[PDB]
């Protein structure tokens, strides 16, 4: 046997109980904010194709 | 200065990046990029991130160290610029051995290098490299759930393969029966269904980002004041956990054909099956040993990084001692004895979740990360609040 | 050279735009903006 494994497993999941932990309204406010940020980062892929594709080559059938 | 200014410096960089996008190439390189060089992309992130992490490994190492001077800062920046060209020349010459992109690449490494330094100074967090990572990841999740112009997996029965899209199938599918069930015609990976699962795993990581500890903390000479220290549960910024999982798979698989000069199927298979093969897998024992090996690897990169380039015992001790912090019931020194425990256990149990992002690929639609887009969303929480405070 | 500590101002913005426009248009062979 190896001592440390068993103790690292203790000292890791009781130190999540020293953390302040999410409250209901505060889980909502981060959780709302996430969904916005990634719809902005969405838009990059769609628009820039129409300037790219007919300049790069004409064989595309569109 | 102004929060109105501070957004302008972000628009500049935003729109510019928006138009823009061993002995073999690396896996992780594909992750951060999302075009693998287009016709205007001209490796827009690659050099900056390769240069910053080679240099951080050199810098953190005890042999040379950043002092408090202007001068070590200057040379570290200079050092990163010089590496960044080197890596792009090193790469690019190989694909040549054609007239158009070689000439263009040199003009495009002149844009990027000062630009990246326009958002570490002109904006607070993020970085130029962060903003780009976040956009490139968010890109490839959304394009396959709307209309891919290549092929739309999960549902088929068309062998056009060139206009098969999610919206395009939605029109033809109403003239027959549902395929929006748990039944699909060929079920390789239904792409509407893969997004529903994507946003689930995001939810459990942000829950643990709210987990962090703050301490109130007094000072030595005068006891009558109290300050604060925030201890963030996560460590190594999660970059050499995600990167180091990948770059050790490269150094086995490249070598196999290199050993031959001095076998794609069997050698790979028996050492590591890649990723999950579903909730039913494909291996009753080969997949198990791989997963257990993976989490061990990822847990171990964190415990080795902190001492030699990361923050641990000494790097935190140096910080407090400047302003002569002391504990209410104790002293300086013996905070250090309690973060000897915390830093390794928090760090590496942090890691065992950046690992359990990477194996998922059928409940996650991200191209490898995890880490890099999520550091971006945490940085939004910080700046979003700042904007609510000033507005109110 | 590398003597500048600060890297924000009007002037860097003009330099990034000026280059970005040659990259987009001048060197392309597809739209016949230079001939060989």
């Amino acid at each position: 046997f190896v001592e440390p494994s068993r103790q690292f497993v203790k000292d890791s999941i009781r130190l999540v109980k020293r953390c302040t932990k999410p409250d209901r309204k505060e889980f909502q406010k981060i959780a709302m904010a996430t969904a916005i940020g990634f719809a902005i980062m969405g838009f990059i892929g769609f628009f820039v194709k129409l300037i790219h594709i007919p300049i790069n080559n004409i064989i595309v059938g569109g | 200065i102004q929060f109105k200014e501070k957004v302008l410096w972000t628009a500049i960089t935003l729109f510019i990046f928006l138009v823009c996008c061993s002995a073999d190439p690396f896996y992780w390189m594909r992750v951060i990029l999302a075009s693998n060089r287009g016709t205007l992309m001209e490796l827009g992130i690659s050099p900056i991130v390769t240069s910053g992490l080679i240099m951080q490994l050199l810098a953190g190492a005890k042999i040379i160290e950043v002092g408090d001077t202007p001068k070590d800062r200057a040379l570290f920046n200079g050092a990163q610029k010089l590496f960044g060209m080197i890596i792009t020349i090193g790469q690019s010459i190989v694909y040549v051995m054609c007239l158009l992109i070689t000439i263009q690449l040199f003009v495009a490494g002149l844009i990027v290098l000062l630009l990246d330094e326009l958002l570490q100074k002109g904006y607070g967090l993020g970085s130029g490299i962060s903003l780009f990572i976040a956009t490139n990841i968010c890109e490839t999740i959304v394009w396959k759930a709307f209309s891919p112009t290549t092929v739309n997996t999960g549902r088929g029965m068309e062998f056009e393969g060139a206009i098969i899209a999610l919206f395009h199938l939605l029109a033809t599918r109403t003239d027959k029966v549902r395929a929006l069930r748990e039944a699909f015609y060929r079920q390789n990976l239904p792409n509407l269904m893969n997004l529903i699962a994507t946003i689930f795993v995001f939810a459990v990581v942000i829950y643990f980002q709210g987990f962090r500890v703050d301490l109130p903390i007094k000072s030595a000479r005068y006891r009558g004041q109290y300050n604060t220290y925030p201890i963030k549960l996560f460590y190594t910024s999660n970059i050499p956990i995600i990167l180091q999982s990948a770059l050790v798979s490269n150094l086995y698989v490249i070598s196999q054909m290199l050993s031959a000069r001095f076998p794609v199927g069997g050698l790979c298979h028996y050492l590591s099956p890649p990723e999950s093969f579903g909730s039913v897998l494909e291996d009753p024992v080969h997949a198990v040993v791989y997963i257990v090996f993976m989490l061990g690897s990822c847990a171990f990169f964190s415990k080795t990084w902190i001492e030699v380039s990361g923050s641990s015992a000494k790097d935190v001790a140096k910080q407090l001692k400047e302003q002569q912090m002391v504990m209410r019931g104790h002293r300086e020194t013996s905070m250090v004895h309690e973060l000897n425990r915390y830093i390794p256990t928090a760090a590496a149990f942090g890691g065992l979740c950046i690992g359990a992002l990477s194996v998922l690929a059928d409940f996650l639609g991200a191209i490898g990360s995890g880490t890099g887009i999520l550091l971006a969303v945490t940085i939004i929480y910080q700046y979003f609040e700042i904007f609510v405070k000033e507005q109110s | 050279e590398d003597s500048p500590g600060l890297k924000v101002g009007p002037v860097p913005v003009l330099v990034m735009s000026l280059l970005f426009i040659a990259s987009v248009f001048m060197l392309h062979i597809w739209g016949k903006y230079t001939r060989s």
